[PDB]
């Protein structure tokens, strides 16, 4: 998945902040010279039942 | 173990290592117009996980009446308050428990 | 011990509202089940609507989604059915009955009314 | 209606250089079992783009957390710019990076 | 599964003596621990006495000792607590608790019967 904002004028806005599935665990790399990356949050349905 | 406690409550795993306590509280939990201020969850769809939590209020479907929503039949609260009435035999009264 | 008595009975043309209330009187709480029965003659009783105290397991029958709505009152331990839009078939004789909805173990209406009518007709009772 | 608050000392800013295309790999490991929700991670410093390099990484334990929730869908956070008083394209909305 | 049944309560002078029995039935046994529990009114349960199948560690608490007696019989699965001296604050509701305590482990109270109140006054109940 990306951040990446920079484009050549004719499609910009790449990101990706997708809900993804947890399954039996997860394994998450990051690669970034600044600090866009910030957390996470896990759940099962995200809004105010559980 | 099994029972509505140990399904829907509250699980301790198979390889559990640790100490179970329990004493009688009637004394500070049960009073003469009713405690009902304890609450215990009655239905749901699938056992717990050990060690895990569940505080949700969703209304349980226990028929075959599609229920979405407070309307309905066969339709209950997941939650049950404890009758904690302090002329309970001991076998009803409040019992205080930390693992 | 306990007394049920009700109240809001009458006439109206098909397409109109009424209101049935009834009180209790004489039950320890707890769980109380107040339910709104119909009788049409010639036949049982039939389901109209029921409610729990602050459970709110309430029940509307099939055919009359939307027609009625329950309501209650607790500090004057009473029951409230609106009804709108009264249809020719509604005519019927109208009861509320007390019991207790126990989630484990099942409902039981122990106590019945007096009761009140409903006419929908073109020219009244 | 929440259980848990917890705070520690960060980890995740530890930034090397300046400006490289992407310099520092961060690894996490979550695994959610029993109750207990174990995070794992370790840091590497290494320069290229579009990485994952071929290297071998031990990651090791950060934190155990006592939650005891079901965990089955998850989302990552991002820091956005705020697009309506930078120089580029401000009108209303939102510029990001490149991580 | 299983049923505790207590008897043999009442009242009698202060001074006098009694005899409750609770009867056991349900269990495979193994490691039974049958036991006394007091309930004093306005307060929770206290220990009175306990005692295994044949085991013999035997328990009493500290202001109970020489007045109360624990007997058993695993011929007839019953146990039996003999009261001498009753002064009077052993009026109160006694329940009698079954569970299993081990040596390695710890003890659980898993079961606990109808009980029975006694009362040390001097007229009676």
């Amino acid at each position: 998945f990306h951040a990446i904002h920079v484009s050549g004028t004719n499609g910009t806005k790449r990101f990706d902040n997708p809900v993804l599935p947890f399954n039996d665990g997860v394994y998450f790399a990051s690669t970034e010279k600044s600090n866009i990356i910030r957390g996470w949050i896990f759940g099962t349905t995200l809004d105010s039942k559980t | 173990q099994t029972g509505k406690i140990a399904d829907y409550n509250y699980k301790l795993p198979d390889d559990f290592t640790g100490c179970v306590i329990a004493w009688n509280s009637n004394n500070l939990d049960s009073k003469v117009g009713g405690n009902y201020n304890y609450l215990y969850r009655l239905f749901r769809k699938s056992n717990l996980k050990p060690f895990e939590r569940d505080i949700s209020t969703e209304i349980y479907q226990a028929g075959s009446t599609p229920c979405n929503g407070v309307e309905g039949f066969n339709c209950y609260f997941p939650l049950q308050s404890y009758g904690f009435q302090p002329t309970n035999g001991v076998g009803y009264q409040p019992y205080r428990v930390v693992v | 011990q306990v007394q049920l008595v009700e109240s809001g009975g009458g006439s109206v043309q098909p397409g109109g509202s009424l209101r049935l209330s009834c009180v209790v009187s004489g039950y320890t709480s707890s769980s109380r089940y107040m339910g709104w029965f119909r009788q049409v003659p010639g036949k049982g009783l039939e389901w109209v609507s029921g409610i729990k105290r602050d459970g709110t397991n309430t029940y509307y029958a099939d055919s009359v989604k939307g027609r009625f709505t329950i309501s209650q009152d607790n500090a004057k331990n009473t029951v409230y059915l609106q009804m709108n839009s009264l249809k020719p078939e509604d005519t019927a004789m109208y009861y509320c009955a007390a019991g207790s909805w126990y989630n484990q173990w099942g409902y039981s209406m122990d106590y019945w009314g007096k009761g009140t009518q409903v006419t929908v007709s073109s020219s009244g009772q | 209606n929440c259980t848990f608050e917890y705070v520690s000392q960060p980890f995740l800013m530890d930034l090397e250089g300046k400006q490289g295309n992407f310099k520092n790999l961060r690894e996490f490991v979550f695994k959610n079992i029993d109750g207990y929700f174990k995070i794992y991670s370790k840091h590497t410093p290494i320069n290229l783009v579009r990485d994952l390099p071929q290297g071998f990484s031990a990651l090791e334990p950060l934190v155990d957390l006592p939650i005891g929730i079901n965990i089955t869908r998850f989302q990552t956070l991002l820091a956005l710019h705020r697009s309506y008083l930078t120089p580029g394209d401000s009108s209303s909305g939102w510029t990001a990076g490149a991580a």
